[PDB]
């Protein structure tokens, strides 16, 4: 599997700067894009 | 559940931990009469009704019936925060639609300890020796155990089910069985966890003859 | 409606000699009305009457728990004798009958390894002391942990898990204060198992 | 536990050259004269 994605993935769900759409909005160009 | 029996599935612990699998959720229809066929699927997320879902039919069972399941995608953070997930089935020879609901285990989530364990003395006997991959203090019991050497993936082993310790926590242990020559010639077997407490859903402990 | 459960006895208790082994009945959802149950207990199809049914327990949910515990001989459980529970009620058209012996198959011995503790979790105040018992058939087994003769109060056992050759395997995880180790107290893992020699084996461990 | 007893036990269990009675009656010997 792709770590960095993996990373970047952890990072947006425990981000205490984003709200849930902003959350979901990171995640999914993560899931897409990465 | 009352023959047609319904049952709901959650995701694969590694599919909601890990971006680069797609977690779903698996509503299975058994026992659905020769007869009457035809079955729909209405899949509920903390009420909101959602379209995204693959909706299968009939597959024949034994007994004289057919197998209705049914594929809903979500999303894993979803899961991870704690989302209900509901599953209406409807058919004509059922006098009432079944809603079953499954969610993430509730509770304080506890960080798994990995610890690998060379093969026992009394052990070195036998031409095929076992390594050890001890996982303790987690909390859900929803954990994934896999073994790896030199990058390539090692299947030739078989994990316990996730056993509650008298401090409320789970434990586990996945043994690998592995050639007593390659264990002697130096090579690394890496055991790799996958939990929600660990930092980035992800660790590897790795084990040689040192 | 009235459901039954006839359970075998404790692996232990069959298997060690000094103990008590017993086969029980359980009927459960026995409605407050008719709570009278009848329980006939069969030994290789003749009827036995040294059953011990218990005074039945309420349960919240409005319905009685009436259970029957039957002693049998180790060498009886051991030999295959068929222990049949017999229950009668009035709000059953025809009375239940459950039928259990021992677990069929050809009993396979099981290697008992004992593994310390990680080098990695010397860093924390308790370590893991393991048992791997594998390549045991059928499932039924006891494991246990002891020390100075003494047993431990921190032991959990895993349920027996199905290995590819067709054996069973599992492991016994004992939690020790780091210090204990550290001195060299020696700790053992006593296996009970039927096809094990004497229907025991004891493995020790220590630094 | 009396292992000697145990070691008596799993013997007479074990032992070809006894019938039922024979076995049931060496057990119980065993079992009540630990």
């Amino acid at each position: 599997f792709n770590m960095q994605c993996q990373r970047r993935f952890y990072e947006a769900l425990h981000d205490p700067n984003l709200n849930e759409e902003q959350r979901n909005a990171k995640i999914k160009s993560i899931r897409d894009d990465c | 559940l009352g023959g047609p029996s319904v049952f709901l599935f959650p995701p694969k612990p590694k599919d909601t931990l890990m971006i680069s699998r797609t977690p779903e959720v698996t509503c299975v229809v058994v026992d659905v009469s020769h007869e009457d066929p035809e079955v729909k699927f209405n899949w509920y997320v903390d009420g909101v009704e959602v379209h995204n879902a693959k909706t299968k039919p009939r597959e024949e069972q034994y007994n004289s019936t057919y197998r209705v399941v049914s594929v809903l995608t979500v999303l894993h953070q979803d899961w991870l925060n704690g989302k209900e997930y509901k599953c209406k089935v409807s058919n004509k020879a059922l006098p009432a639609p079944i809603e079953k609901t499954i969610s993430k285990a509730k509770g304080q989530p506890r960080e798994p300890q990995v610890y690998t364990l060379p093969p026992s003395r009394e052990e070195m006997t036998k031409n095929q020796v076992s390594l050890s991959c001890a996982v303790k203090g987690f909390y859900p019991s929803d954990i994934a155990v896999e073994w790896e050497s030199n990058g390539q993936p090692e299947n030739n082993y078989k994990t316990t089910p996730p056993v509650l310790d008298s401090d409320g926590s789970f434990f586990l242990v996945s043994k690998l069985t592995v050639d007593k020559s390659r264990w002697q010639q130096g090579n690394v077997f890496s055991c790799s966890v996958m939990h929600e407490a660990l930092h980035n859903h992800y660790t590897q402990k790795s084990l040689s003859l040192s």
